[PDB]
């Protein structure tokens, strides 16, 4: 009983509820966060599960204001009425305060809402973890939030089921450049390493999606990588892993 | 939503109520005060005690001032007096500082009280 | 750590100033002491594997110092510093410290400067009982003899 | 206690005492030369100390596939991702004194 | 306890028979075992001897 | 053994990653023992098949067993449930001795949820006496040598009914599960029966797999 | 019923085992701190640690600035440590604007304080698992630290440890105050106040520790700053010259 | 009663001064040095078994030798109190029900 | 129950003195121990065991 | 001590008696390793060897301190953990005498039959001194009062 629900406590520290919720998490597929020295670079392994789809028509990384990219893995259902709580919360601090939120600031508000569904016998904690940043005047910054609410600041952040491939592979992009390096350049290392984790995943096909928030190229805004810009991406990857 | 309106203290079948039978207990697991009552006036003296002595002592108080006239001191929780101490002088001000405008006798202020613990026994929550 | 750019830089510098030791060698010989300086900048290093090698740098230096007759009172402060700074790993100092006490067997020296000499340096070590134990045993002993 | 004076806990392989294991097991078997290991067993958790041993028997499995008769970093890159794989299986669940 | 139960019918029975209290039997010894039940039995055993 | 037939892989239909895996997990470590000792790694202990009946777990063990020639041990998981102990627990005891001298064996136990309880920490039941012939079992699947030629497959319906110590590698290295049917599969499984008895000539296999 | 610690009721020993499980929940980033007050300063050490080298080290923290003159250190999980972290800083707008002075840290004390009792009386909220210090300088009563934890209790303190290995620092710090015999020390200067704190704590924990394994917080005379790793590694070096 | 009539019950939980006896036999028989009190051992837990007290002191016995030492040190002392201590929230220095 | 245990209790009390007489002040003591004893299970509820 | 079968007279004194379980107990210690079994958790041997090793070779130096000689070990873990690897190897590498005891090898379907083979399996232990006795993954008479 006592391993049920979230306003239970045991002997423990554990909180069985909670840690249940990485378990969902687990079952997402894989998305990375890049942070690169003029922005952030997102994508999103995306399945295929029949060719009965229209492609390139479901969006997983939705926008909140017009500078946090947001993407996240879990359930997703779940996880779109966590958005759309944070483009209330992004919305009420644009009028309160008559500047696009900072990214600290978008940080504390999410942080609180999650956190929230822990002390009630009649929620549940949201089973998603997101990973959203971009850039504000105090420059580019990225966080990732735990569906246990716990976040902090990464240089390079992931979670899905490829969560495994993935870090294994950012440790080999801060020894390559530890200096930092392009938004331009890193459009080709989320298709790299996206592709890499779907070796933990390949019963199927997929389609990735990748899009960007970095200053020197979007002016600061959350803007999709599209047409021939993202073919090239595509084309490096698939090679590399052939 | 919440659905906590239900009493949480009920009868028990073999009689008496089971959550002040638990909370009496309580009380002896505490610390230890005791009061004289002289012809010219009262005494009421306790122990000081805190997790390890490195702590102050002088910054925790176990008699309290409700009026100019009435202390307090308890036996039992810390954390459950310290509220109740604070209840107890609002509703001294409210209902007796505002009405006739001087504090309440000890009667008076007692029985108060009495009705905050009161609602503890009834009710959810 | 947080960022690996201590390590390519720290690793990096170690192997350059092997080839810049003889720039350092022939300026010695004009002031000591200004050379001394920039080797001692160049062991402060955040990286792990680049103490033991660039307290080699510094164990060919010193020789000139320990065969002098006043520049050897000089050196056994410097030794104490060391120990203190930062720690510095705890495997590069315990290997100094030897090869100085090797070192002044071999170079030969006044009864009165061996004994000074050695009281200084086994007291640094009083105040440690790590690696350090083993060669103060053997420099007590030697020290014993002495008196 | 006094029968059992001490409790001595051997946990799971740590974060690099996977590592540790690692060199000791690549001495075994026929290598092309690998020391390549660190990054990807540190992001490859779930091991127990024998499964590091199965990882190189998956990775002998892998090589027996491709026709090789040599552990290669190619082998073992895809022995580490199946043979986390197989343990997810079931979990286990243990808590100490 | 132990001195009144194991040490006085060893030393002389008939101090209880003459005032007239009848003697207490068989001792149970009861406790985790970690509490040193055993060790007080050894350590009256060697004293009575 | 008795000589079981072999039903070798034509009276099995679909199936061919399952066929794939087993003659790799348990055939090849025998047959090419010299080139696992070249290799320098040692063979997997065991296999472990698992996934819902109907999928003819049992089938393609005693088939595959039989076509490739292996000492097929034939133990059925129950039957190490007696309500004797030291006697029961000893068909364990003599089932490594007797297989120690006719090494390279494979010993196939069908059900493993008799013996192989999750439980080990039993509140007041005689599955404490279940649980000896489970104990016994994984001692004489450590080494002490004269068990590596010594394999185990296991047949089970169910896989999250297993102990801790069933989940580590050393027990049963290799996990295979057997999936439900796929299209291709069907079809194939559809004709390795009707082969048996007289058709007509008008049949189409992929109609009566798609529907 | 076999519900009798899934809300916060009584037992047969007339005890709340559920609040109990709150404190054997305030150790699970097994982090450790250490305050200490000088002689006209108050100074708060506690150990970082990061898990991986992909996190951004300077937003990994747990002294959390709530006044301007109130800083306040966090030993239990990071969610909770937030809720607390708001709450806080929610009082101290709140006292500024009704009585026209900033809020003192005594009154800081009780007002959390009581909001915990709170916790632990309604039968659907789960209490914060975090022990707060609260470090200030008050000129009214003189450097304090308060010491609330999840029950609501709540003491003064003459210098204070938190932690899992904790013991072991009370036992630095009872030593100490028993040599010099006073409740504070005889230093007129914050600098040689860090130079002490962190020579207790090398003694107990039993490692010394370096700049980017420290975070330091410091409140003076009516500012409340934390110190950079840079600040602290000038610290380090003159305790070796003492 | 006539086969058994008595019924000696040991506590576990004892009182002040009992704990600080059976420190004080165990302390008898070892060496300590001027460093180590048995008066640390009090505000600590009050509900240990006298074997767990025979117990620390042999654990720290074997620690003393890890320093390499013959006298037990009061940085040993403790660590050895710290591994099987067995924590309580009904003991000294781990309450707020006062 | 109450009162075999104390005429039990002052011929115990009767046997360390070494006398062979029961004398009064016997039963001021063993009237105090069983009336003690009674109050010791019932404080917590604790049982006649461990 | 023998008897005869017809005259029933001692002849002559026999050596103590020992079980035929116990032999193979003392015959299998294979799956050996050095010093080093797995890596790493070298922390976790060196302790072990305080316990077992230290009090084997020297007796004399838990004489200085005046504590009784160590003895006693629980090992408890996660599964896999080289917990019974490092029981080989710690029989392999002293060389001192070993069983043994499997947790179910023991056990026998005669009862004070079972009681035999580890009151004698003791006695053993004391002239083959010194002596680790080894039970391997008990949980079998693990078990509670029931
Ligand atoms: N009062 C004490 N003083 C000193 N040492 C003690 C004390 N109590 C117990 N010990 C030690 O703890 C150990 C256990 O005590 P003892 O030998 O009496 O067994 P027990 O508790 O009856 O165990 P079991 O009956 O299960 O075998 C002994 O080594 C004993 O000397
Ligand atoms: N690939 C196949 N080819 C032809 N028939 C098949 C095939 N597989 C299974 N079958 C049929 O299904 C039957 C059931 O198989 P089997 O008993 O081996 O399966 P299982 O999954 O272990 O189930 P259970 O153990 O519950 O009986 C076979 O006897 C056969 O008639
Ligand atoms: N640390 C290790 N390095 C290499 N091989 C190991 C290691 N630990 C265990 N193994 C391998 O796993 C096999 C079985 O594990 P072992 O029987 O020693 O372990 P255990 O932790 O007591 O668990 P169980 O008793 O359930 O087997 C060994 O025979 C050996 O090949
Ligand atoms: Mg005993
Ligand atoms: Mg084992």
């Amino acid at each position: 009983g006592y391993d049920l629900s979230n306003s239970v406590f045991s002997p423990d520290g554990r909180n069985f509820q909670v840690e249940y919720a990485v378990k969902a998490v687990e079952n997402g597929t894989t998305s990375i966060g890049i942070k690169c020295n003029d922005g952030v670079v997102f994508a999103v392994e995306k399945l295929i599960t029949s060719k009965l789809l229209v492609p390139q028509k479901n969006v997983k990384i939705q926008v909140v204001d017009r500078h946090i990219g947001c993407v996240y893995s879990g359930l997703i259902p779940d996880g779109r009425h966590l958005v759309n709580r944070g483009r209330e919360e992004a919305a009420s601090f644009k009028k309160l305060y008559k500047t696009p939120i900072p990214i600290p600031a978008f940080a504390d508000r999410l942080g609180q809402y999650v956190q929230a569904h822990t002390l009630y016998n009649s929620v549940r904690p949201f089973g998603v973890s997101t990973i959203f940043g971009g850039v504000d005047k105090n420059g580019a910054h990225l966080y990732m939030l735990e569906p246990s609410g716990s976040y902090w600041g990464y240089k390079g952040a992931a979670t899905g089921k490829g969560r495994q491939s993935a870090k294994a592979e950012l440790e080999k992009l801060v020894d390559h450049h530890p200096e930092g390096l392009s938004a331009r350049e890193a459009v080709k290392q989320a298709a790299k390493i996206i592709y890499l984790a779907h070796e933990d995943n390949k019963e199927k096909d997929f389609e990735l999606e990748i899009s960007w928030c970095s200053l020197s190229e979007t002016n600061g805004l959350h803007k999709f990588v599209k047409g021939d810009l993202l073919q090239e991406a595509i084309d490096f990857a698939q090679k590399e892993i052939n | 939503t919440d659905r906590y309106s239900f009493s949480l203290t009920t009868f028990s079948p073999s009689g008496k109520l089971g959550q002040i039978d638990y909370a009496l207990t309580a009380v002896k697991q505490g610390v230890t005060s005791l009061g004289i009552k002289a012809t010219n006036g009262v005494v009421i003296a306790t122990e000081k005690k805190s997790s390890s002595p490195l702590a102050m002592s002088e910054t925790l108080s176990k008699v309290s001032l409700l009026t100019p006239d009435i202390g307090a001191v308890y036996s039992g929780m810390g954390p459950d007096y310290r509220v109740l101490v604070d209840k107890s002088r609002k509703v001294a001000h409210t209902s007796y500082k505002r009405i006739y405008g001087e504090y309440p006798p000890t009667k008076l202020l007692v029985s108060e009280v009495a009705k905050i613990m009161q609602e503890a026994t009834q009710s959810g929550g | 750590m947080s960022r690996d750019a201590p390590i390519k830089a720290d690793k990096d510098y170690s192997q350059i100033l092997k080839e810049e030791f003889p720039k350092i060698d022939s300026l010695a010989q004009n002031d000591c002491n200004s050379a001394l300086d920039q080797l001692l900048v160049l062991e402060k290093k955040t990286r792990q594997a680049s103490d033991l090698a660039s307290s080699k740098e510094v164990l060919a230096k010193i020789v000139d110092l320990l065969a002098s007759r006043n520049k050897w009172d000089d050196l056994n402060e410097q030794l104490t510093l060391l120990s203190k700074k930062h720690g510095q790993l705890k495997l590069s100092i315990q290997y100094m410290i030897q090869k100085v006490m090797e070192y002044l067997k071999s170079s030969k020296s006044l009864d009165l400067n061996t004994r000074i000499s050695v009281i200084e340096t086994i007291r640094v070590v009083t105040e440690n009982k790590i690696f350090v134990e083993v060669e103060r045993a053997r420099v007590t002993k030697d020290l014993v003899e002495i008196k | 206690p006094g029968r059992l004076d001490r409790k001595v806990e051997i946990p799971l392989p740590n974060e690099a005492g996977r590592l540790e294991i690692f060199k000791i097991h690549t001495a075994k078997v026929k290598k092309t030369g690998e020391f390549d290991f660190e990054a990807a067993v540190k992001m490859s958790d779930g091991f127990n100390g024998a499964d590091i041993r199965n990882c190189a028997t998956e990775a002998g499995f892998f090589a027996i596939r491709d026709d090789r008769d040599h552990i290669n970093p190619d082998d073992l890159m895809k022995a580490v991702r199946k043979v986390a794989e197989v343990k997810k299986l079931e979990g286990t669940i243990e808590y100490q004194k | 306890e132990i001195r009144e139960a194991v040490e006085l019918p060893l030393v002389q029975a008939d101090l209880y028979e003459q005032i007239g209290i009848d003697p207490p039997r068989g001792v149970l010894l009861y406790g985790p075992p970690g509490t040193g039940k055993t060790m007080l039995v050894k350590a009256v055993a060697n004293s009575t001897k | 053994v008795d000589e079981k037939p072999t039903e070798t892989y034509s009276d099995v239909g679909g199936l061919d990653k399952q066929i794939e895996e087993l003659v790799e997990a348990i055939v090849l470590p025998m047959k090419r023992a010299d080139k696992f000792k070249d290799m320098g790694i040692r063979a997997p202990k065991g296999a472990l098949m698992y996934g819902p009946p109907g999928t003819g777990k049992t089938l393609l063990a005693r088939a595959c067993a039989a076509q490739t020639n292996a000492t097929f041990l034939k133990l059925a998981a129950p039957q190490l449930v007696q309500m004797y102990i030291g006697e029961g627990a000893k068909l364990v005891r003599d089932a490594f001795a007797l297989a120690k001298e006719k090494a390279p064996t494979i010993i196939f136990i069908d059900e493993l949820d008799a013996i192989g309880t999750k439980r080990f920490d039993s509140e007041k039941s005689g599955d404490r006496e279940v649980q000896r012939t489970m104990l016994e079992l994984l001692n004489q699947l450590d080494g002490f040598s004269s068990d590596d030629r010594v394999k185990v497959l296991a047949a089970t319906n169910r896989v999250d009914v297993l102990d801790p110590a069933l989940l580590r590698s050393g027990r049963l290295d290799r996990k295979i599960e057997f999936p439900l049917p796929s299209e291709d599969s069907r079809a194939q499984i559809l004709q390795i029966h009707s082969r048996k008895m007289t058709t007509d000539d008008d049949i189409n296999w992929q109609e009566l797999a798609r529907s | 019923a076999g519900y009798d610690r899934h809300i916060t009721i009584f037992s047969p020993e007339g005890r709340l085992y559920q609040v109990e499980y709150a404190f054997k929940a305030t150790n699970q980033t097994n982090i450790n701190s250490l305050a200490v007050r000088g002689k006209d300063c108050t100074v708060v050490i506690s150990q970082k640690k990061v898990p991986d080298k992909l996190l951004d080290p300077t937003t990994v923290s747990y002294i959390f600035c709530i006044s301007r003159t109130i800083g306040m250190v966090v030993n239990g999980p990071i969610p909770d440590a937030r809720n607390a972290a708001l709450r806080a800083k929610a009082e101290a707008a709140e006292f500024r604007y009704k009585y026209g002075y900033d809020m003192p840290c005594d009154v800081l004390a009780k007002r959390m304080a009581n909001l915990s009792q709170i916790y632990t009386q309604r039968a659907y909220m789960r209490p914060l698992g975090v022990i707060l210090t609260f470090v200030s300088v008050d000129e009214e009563l003189g450097p304090s630290i308060y010491k609330t934890d999840p029950a609501g209790y709540y003491v003064g303190y003459k210098a204070t440890a938190t932690g899992p290995k904790q013991q072991e620092i009370t036992t630095n710090l009872e030593n100490h105050f028993k040599k010099s015999k006073i409740d504070h020390i005889n230093e007129e200067s914050w600098e040689k106040v860090v130079e002490f704190a962190i020579t207790h704590m090398i003694d107990a924990l039993g490692t010394e520790f370096s700049k980017n394994d420290l975070e330091v917080g410091v409140a003076t005379k009516d500012k409340f700053f934390t110190l950079s790793a840079e600040n602290i590694e000038e610290r380090l070096v003159a305790i070796a010259e003492q | 009663p006539g086969r058994l009539d008595r019924k000696i019950e040991f506590p576990s939980l004892r009182d002040r001064r009992e704990r600080r006896l059976i420190f004080g036999t165990i302390a008898s028989k070892m060496s300590l040095a001027p460093e180590a009190d048995l008066d640390s051992l009090i505000i600590r837990n009050d509900s240990l078994s006298g074997a767990v007290i025979a117990a620390i002191m042999q654990e720290a016995g074997l620690r003393a030798v890890r320093k390499n030492r013959y006298v037990i040190l009061q940085s040993d002392l403790e660590e050895a109190y710290a591994t099987q201590v067995k924590t309580d929230n009904t003991v000294d220095k781990f309450d707020f029900y006062k | 129950a109450d009162v075999k245990g104390v005429c039990t209790e002052a011929g115990m009390y009767a046997l360390r003195e070494r006398r062979i007489h029961v004398t009064q002040e016997d039963f001021e003591l063993a009237v105090g121990k069983v009336m003690n004893k009674n109050q010791e299970t019932a404080i917590s509820v604790a049982k006649l065991f461990k | 001590v023998t008897l005869d079968i017809t005259t029933l007279t001692i002849m002559r004194i026999l050596p103590r008696e020992t079980d035929p379980l116990v032999y193979n107990m003392t015959s299998f210690e294979q799956g050996e390793i050095t010093f080093d079994g797995i890596g790493g958790l070298t922390e976790q041997i060196r302790e072990l060897r305080e316990v077992i090793e230290l009090p084997l070779k020297n007796p004399e130096i838990f004489q200085r301190v005046g504590i009784k000689p160590p003895k006693g070990v629980l090992l408890y873990g996660p599964p896999g953990t080289g917990k019974t690897l490092l029981a080989k190897a710690v029989a392999a590498t002293i060389g001192a005498n070993f069983i043994f005891s499997p947790a179910s090898g023991i056990v026998d379907k005669y009862i004070g039959e079972s009681a035999r083979i580890i009151r004698e399996m003791f006695a053993y232990a004391k002239e083959h001194e010194p002596c680790i006795i080894f039970m391997d993954e008990v949980d079998a008479i693990g078990g509670r009062r029931f």
